[PDB]
């Protein structure tokens, strides 16, 4: 999954 | 519940001998780097100019594509040699050279990890590294020397081949983090202890590896206040010392007995990088 926040 | 000073013990008499460590932020605020563009800043007034309509523009690929500068004001501060490591990354550096770090994982992008002495193959940087660039158009790599100059000057680099834009490896909004990031599926269910220090948790997948240890597992945290699962979800083996993370560490130290070769070599590498 992506880099998130 | 445990405390400070238990797992102090739990270190000195052998009961816990493989440490994972995650790291954030917090750790790197007493080197002189800000974090939240919060803070009047040799940092936000210099991207202040830059006009980011909010803090995670810097990370996001669209806006990195249509105005690269902002960004590489940041990377022109962050690139080594500017800041040093302080005495929680040297603190880290102890913890290998004793034989105990079983992996660090840090979310910082100053590299201080590496520039306190702490091996590569130790180290799993998730958020990426200034040590090295890719081109954005033909995808060939470079050491981050090989922009090093065009940096400091202001200029944006370009793929000596294409004209693309080189873009330092650090991973951006919506990317997938480096592959040595899947050690942790190794890594978290063979560790005995784990330490948490300087993070607030809200980036993912970073954050849940909190949870990715045994209910026998200890999991200490130094960090200004209780954040994340430790805070929703905690576990009885769980430990909070709250407050600045320079005086917790400085007082695990203590309680580890190693005040004193601890000065010795945060003097000696300090005195060496300045
Ligand atoms: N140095 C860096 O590489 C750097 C700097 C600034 C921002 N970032 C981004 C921040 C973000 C990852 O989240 P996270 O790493 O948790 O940063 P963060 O800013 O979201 O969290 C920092 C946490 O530690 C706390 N804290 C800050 N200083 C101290 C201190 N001196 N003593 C005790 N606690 C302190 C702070 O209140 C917060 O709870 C990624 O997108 C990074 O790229 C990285
Ligand atoms: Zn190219």
């Amino acid at each position: 999954s992506g880099k998130v926040l | 519940k445990l405390s400070l000073q238990d797992v102090a013990e739990l270190i000195r008499a052998r009961a816990c001998q493989r440490v994972v460590v995650m790291v954030g932020a917090g750790i790197s605020t007493p080197s002189g780097i800000p974090d939240f563009r919060s803070p009047g800043s040799g940092l936000y007034s210099n991207l202040q100019q830059y006009d980011l309509p909010y803090p995670e523009a810097i990370f996001e690929l669209p806006f990195f594509f249509h105005n690269p500068k902002p960004f590489f004001t940041l990377a022109k501060e962050l690139y080594p040699g500017n800041y040093k490591p302080n005495v929680t990354h040297y603190f880290l550096r102890l913890l290998h050279d004793k034989g105990l770090l079983l992996r660090l994982y840090t979310q910082n992008i100053d590299g201080l990890e590496r520039v306190s002495g702490i091996p590569a193959s130790k180290l799993v940087e998730a958020h990426g590294t200034f040590a090295s660039a890719t081109c954005t158009v033909c995808q060939r790599p470079f050491p981050g020397e090989d922009i090093r100059a065009d940096v400091m000057a202001d200029r944006v680099p370009r793929c000596p081949v294409c004209t693309g834009v080189v873009k330092p490896d650090i991973v951006f909004f919506g990317e997938p983090l480096p592959q040595r990031f899947l050690l942790h599926v190794v890594d978290f269910p063979m560790a005995d202890l784990l330490l948490i220090l300087g993070t607030s948790l809200e980036v993912e997948p970073f954050a849940s590896l909190t949870e990715a240890v045994r209910s026998s597992v200890p999991r200490l945290l130094i960090n200004r206040d209780l954040v994340g699962p430790l805070a929703w979800h905690p576990r009885s083996r769980d430990v909070a010392q709250l407050g600045d993370v320079v005086h917790g560490v400085e007082s695990l130290v203590e309680l580890l007995g190693w005040t004193e070769e601890m000065r010795d070599l945060v003097q000696r590498e300090t005195g060496k990088l300045d």
